């Protein structure tokens, strides 16, 4: 089977800023990606083995929100530009890569498989250029090798004139480095 | 700062399905 | 005659 | 929800169709030059491709498309109108070779299915089984490239 991805919007503005300031999050989690909000920007949040990572730029030192109130994060790399939780309770997670496949796909923010030709240890060419509006929100998005396992999260864009033409990733061994730290 | 809330999920692990009718 | 649609398959397997 | 695939049929026989860029696509010899229902009537099919075995109409209600593949991958996945995945090794522009080859029955009805990349993206759709002794062994399918040439 190939890689298909969905998306379900769990809660909107009105929610999201209660929660935001209660912490306490009382909807069931499903999933391997979480899309995540601030309330100044909203990005996404892939749960690998157990933790649930995103990209420090946007979490930053911030808690997640949760069933039991703030949970403090497990992890927190500002030069890895890494965080890290603990997965929520329902979430499923994703596992490294163990094949060194260079041929990796993007899952975007709107459930969209894109493929990234790698070209580096944090580097990906996207096979189809899109404008950079697209791939925003997608922050903290996996990056896939063909059998679904978790190689890299979205950090950046790679683009000019408003078109990403490459992306740029945290690998997935700076996970293991970082939770080393 | 408040807490980062989670507003919606992406499922990869789901597979080609009928659409159930209703 | 005429094709009719008698079903469909959502790939990602959506339930929603 | 919304499918990518309907399972269509006709007067005799029930198979598959596939939107791929806002055009709900499927084989000839399925649908032939036929109009396709609506709850406003028939629609007539905006291609129709004899040669290719290729024909489309405009893609129906409650219809998502699928993407075409950009990665040029040869490892493709055939959808069955049962969802079944069947994993495909693509040994040419038309054929592929099921990596475990299957009863005809397993396959049957699934024409005009889609033939998917490593990242369910359309890399074409199946046209017809290719089955030795009642045994699907590999398949024949209409690149995307038709498709995206033919609209
Ligand atoms: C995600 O955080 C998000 N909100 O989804 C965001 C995704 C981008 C795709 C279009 C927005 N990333 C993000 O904002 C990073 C982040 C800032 C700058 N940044 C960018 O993606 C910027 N590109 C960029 O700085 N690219 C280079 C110069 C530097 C990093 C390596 C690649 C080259 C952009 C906003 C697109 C100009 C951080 C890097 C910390
Ligand atoms: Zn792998
Ligand atoms: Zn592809």
């Amino acid at each position: 089977a190939p890689i298909t991805a969905y998306a379900q919007q769990t809660r909107g503005l009105l929610g999201c800023i209660i929660t935001s300031l209660t912490g306490r999050d009382k909807n069931q989690v499903e999933g391997e990606v979480q899309i995540v909000s601030t309330a100044t920007q909203t990005f996404l949040a892939t749960c690998i083995n157990g933790v649930c990572w995103t990209v420090y730029h946007g979490a930053g030192t911030r808690t997640i929100a949760s069933p039991k109130g703030p949970v403090i994060q497990m992890y927190t790399n500002v030069d890895q530009d890494l965080v890290g939780w603990p997965a929520p309770q329902g979430s499923r997670s994703l596992t490294p890569c163990t094949c060194g496949s260079s041929d990796l796909y993007l899952v975007t923010r709107h459930a969209d498989v894109i493929p990234v030709r790698r070209r580096g240890d944090s580097r990906g060419s996207l096979l189809s250029p899109r404008p950079i509006s697209y791939l925003k929100g997608s922050s903290g998005g996996p990056l896939l090798c063909p059998a679904g396992h978790a190689v890299g999260l979205f950090r950046a864009a790679v683009c000019t004139r408003g078109v990403a033409k490459a992306v740029d990733f945290i690998p997935v061994e700076n996970l293991e480095t970082t939770m080393r730290s | 700062k408040g807490s980062v809330v989670i507003v919606g999920r992406i499922v990869l692990s789901g597979k080609p399905a009928i659409i159930p009718k209703k």
